[PDB]
RNA sequence: UUCUAAACGUUGAAACAUGAUUGCCCGUACCGCAAACCGACACAGGUGUCCGAGUGUCAAUGCACUAAGGCGCGCGAGAGA
RNA sequence: UGCCGGCAUGAGUAACGAUAAAAGAAGUGAGAAUCUUCUUCGCCGUAAGGACAAGGGUUCCUGGGGAAGGGUCGUCCGCCCAGGGAAAGUCGGGACCUAAGGUGAGGCCGAACGGCGCAGCCGAUGGACAGCAGGUCAAGAUUCCUGCACCGAUCAUGUGGAGUGAUGGAGGGACGCAUUACGCUAUCCAAUGCCAAGCUAUGGCUAUGCUGGUUGGUACGCUCAAGGGCGAUCGGGUCAGA
RNA sequence: GAGCUGGAGAUACGCUUUGACUCGGGGAUGUCCGAAUGGGGAAACCCACCUCGUAAGAGGUAUCCGCAAGGAUGGGAACUCAGGGAACUGAAACAUCUCAGUACCUGAAGGAGAAGAAAGAGAAUUCGAUUCCGUUAGUAGCGGCGAGCGAACCCGGAUCAGCCCAAAUUCAACCCCUCAAGCCGAAGUGGCUGGAAAGCUACACCUCAGAAGGUGAGAGUCCUGUAGGCGAACGAGCGGUUGACUGUAAGGUCGUUGUUCGUGAAACGAUGACUGAAUCCGCGCGGACCACCGCGCAAGGCUAAAUACUCCCAGUGACCGAU
């Protein structure tokens, strides 16, 4: 709700459960963590079709120079 | 009653009510009203503009449309 | 409740207003059934058949006396019916007059009324 | 002396009573969790 | 309209006893203020009212043993009548 | 009762005296620091608000008793090892 | 050593509840000790009074019957049954303002749900009466009878003869603690002040020995302001209370 | 159908045989709350402000998207995913793990959405559109190398059908055809112990229709079903020729999630910052790479049919019996 990126996101999955300093050679690790994060972009922008306030992302205005909807700034 | 204004737009049914639905409430009342007279004749002429305000807001509905 | 009726019947036996007939099924067998008006949706019948005797009180009201005739109990149809003789042939037939209030015509012994 | 709860139930009216489960959009399903969801009546309308 | 409120008596023993005067009691609707209640009790009947009262009296029907059973609410309107309409007989009394 | 702009405003808009006129539905009855409201029940529990006669007594709402008022409380007698 | 449903036995003993006295005449009838008409007793009476606060919602009544309940029971209940009883322009909500906090389209951000917040509504006990005492049945009261206050109110005439519309800054309603008295009656107390219903073999007195009973706001006065703060016609805000 | 409107079946009151009494379908008075939303906002309750008007009172007030109206958002018992994410247990305890992507949260529409016509599976030098179960393979692998999870190679049917971003659908006549009120539907009886016995006995009739059942003792000749077939006004419902429309414009490195693959002796979905090359006998991979073959080509979707579901309407089962 005027929250997430207009664009497409990236929350809603994402977790860890990596080791510590054991990559198979010696001794079989044990394993030690399995939990939770998500990623997000950032600002700047102008107009596209509706407009309300500005969100964008990052990956989204680099080759974001096109699709418009009707600006000019 | 009766069905008599099934042709019949003109307001003079407009204070029909007036007639036996004035002083039948005072006959509606407990005691000399009609326990072994007739004492149907109260809320048996009482629909006596009710279902009959029907084909009045479905026929009455006759504005100009 | 008091279960008597006799509902369990099943409700499309016909019978109206104004009709002579006999009776079976026991108790009697010597009583003309007739005239009545029967019950639809759960039917009370008695007839002149069972000669009760239930005395009625008398409060100060207007009964004062008792009576001992006409009065309830039980038996529905199913004893002795049509036939203005008496057995053979069922009725429920029906002339092509529509009608149905009272359709008259019966089967080959039977009669248009 | 206090008991444990006493009278007079306004937090159970905008916040927790009848309609107040808006405000919160997943406590509609909530508030749909006896009701929408499996038998019984309510508990806010005895 | 002119009349679709008046709605019947309120019959009581000090009515007529302590509503002699010219007073009654009414029998209106769930519908309180007033301005309605009044020229309902207005016309070809040859009784004018005015100063009307309204009040309330709610019901309670505890019948059976358990609970099962209550109300009805309803209300009524006592008014007034000071010197001008006795009564020439009616039907009340 | 403290101050007005567009506009409103010259013969009428409002503040004045007066006859006339108004505040709508709901409670306004019961016990109420109360066996009837919460303690599994009519169990010797329970906290707010207003008055609060009296002589006597430094004051005294501690302390005796009558108002008004509440009242013998969910019992009764004997013999009372 | 289960679970419910019923019968159990602890057994007829312990116990009837705070140990804060009661007898009786009489109503009634089914007999009456705890009802009722009542003379005597005593416990509280800053209470175990009455009103307002929460609550129970059916308490209160016209009363009515034991199946059962009030841990005796009972002709008492607020058990159970129909009806009756809390009459509004000013005591009560809102609209006129508000601290915790909640919420608030846009928006500040969050994976969604959302958290929060600008213009806001709420949320309170809260700022807001301009009548007091009498006449009231079965129950209700400042709404019902009487002398009585009107805040602004519904129209129109008569000094005004011309003013006025927003969130307001005002003066101020915006009050912390404690002391001292410089003020005060209802209410209370001095009763023979006013008028007396009348007095007891008690012994004793009939008279300065004696039961009891007698004002209220609307109103306004060098016989109400006891007591606290100086008032007005000329010029300007060497630039904002948008 | 002609009679009486559900349990305190309600006595009464009242209406009949060209429509009272029950009703099939297309509509309507529709109170506070539900999106309800004038405001208050603790379901049954208090306010402004404009249209109306015999002095009273009648027409209404809230956000989002083509924006100037309007159209939509409500609550849902099991069907797909997605944001979604632990966990007691086991390994006889015990962080990689099994549960798994499971509990829960949140978004969507139809009662169908979901994969489904492609830079493809296979492998003899074959085969096209997803999924399910059938058989394999319970194989290969995985893997504190531990329990354990587990395709492809050969198989069945429902289905073995076309096209999408820059060089069909909408009202209707007719309809095989469904939906409740509803229409008829068969064919003999006497006597006993006894409640009329369908038990003892006696004979005919009914037959494509002889399942459950009610009327005091199990009845085909008392009756409702079953075989034979019908029903309009309203509409859907699976529709058949056609009228008002026009049916052909990214690989990669490093850190990792999945996949059977706990990730390492392996391409393949994709992300965290860096590379937008190839650009056609060029390009994607056969489980890293060399050599040769095989097939497919940036680039966006539709695909109904079955697989998996179970609110309702007939009918159906070697179950219970009203703790």
């Amino acid at each position: 709700m005027q929250k997430d990126l207009h664009p497409k996101a990236v929350p809603c999955k994402i977790i860890y459960q990596g080791q510590v300093v054991m990559e198979t050679m010696s001794t079989r690790p044990e394993i030690h963590v399995d939990v939770w994060s998500g990623v997000h972009p950032f600002w700047t922008g102008e107009e596209r079709f509706l407009d309300t306030e500005g969100r964008v992302d990052k990956f989204n205005k680099r080759f974001g120079d096109s699709y418009r909807r009707g600006s000019k700034k | 009653k009766p069905s008599e204004m099934r042709n019949l737009q003109a307001t003079d049914f407009a204070k029909e009510i007036d007639a036996r639905k004035k002083e039948l409430m005072e006959l509606r009342f407990q005691a000399a009203a009609g326990q072994l007279a007739q004492p149907h004749r109260v809320r048996q002429l009482r629909r006596e503009v009710a279902q009959l305000n029907t084909v009045k807001a479905e026929l009455a509905r006759k504005g100009e449309q | 409740p008091r279960p008597s009726a006799g509902s369990h019947h099943n409700d499309k036996l016909h019978f109206k207003k104004g009709d002579t007939v006999i009776v079976l099924s026991g108790k009697h067998k010597g009583q003309t059934g007739k005239v009545l008006l029967a019950l639809p949706r759960d039917q009370k019948v008695v007839v002149e058949g069972v000669n009760v005797i239930t005395k009625n009180v008398k409060p100060s009201m207007t009964n004062p006396q008792g009576g001992q005739e006409q009065r309830e109990l039980a038996l529905h149809a199913s004893k002795v019916a049509l036939v203005d003789p008496e057995t053979g042939k069922a009725t429920r037939v029906r002339k092509q007059i529509v009608d149905g209030k009272k359709v008259r015509v019966a089967v080959a012994s039977g009669k248009t009324i | 002396m206090k008991r444990t709860y006493q009278p007079n139930n306004r937090k159970r009216a905008k916040t927790h009573g009848f309609r107040a489960r808006m405000k919160t959009k997943s406590g509609r399903n909530i508030l749909a969790r006896r009701r929408a969801k499996g038998r019984h009546q309510l508990t806010v309308s005895d | 309209s002119h009349y679709d409120i008046l709605q019947a008596p309120v019959i009581s023993e000090k009515a007529y006893s302590a509503m002699e005067r010219g007073v009654y009691s009414f029998w209106v609707s769930p519908k309180a203020t007033k301005t309605e209640i009044k020229d309902a009790i207005q016309q070809a009947f040859g009784v004018r009212v005015i100063g009307i009262s309204t009040m309330n009296v709610p019901g309670k029907r505890k019948r059976v043993g358990r609970f099962i059973g209550q109300r009805n609410d309803r209300k009524k309107a006592i008014v007034r009548l000071a010197e001008g309409q006795s009564i020439e007989a009616l039907a009340g009394q």
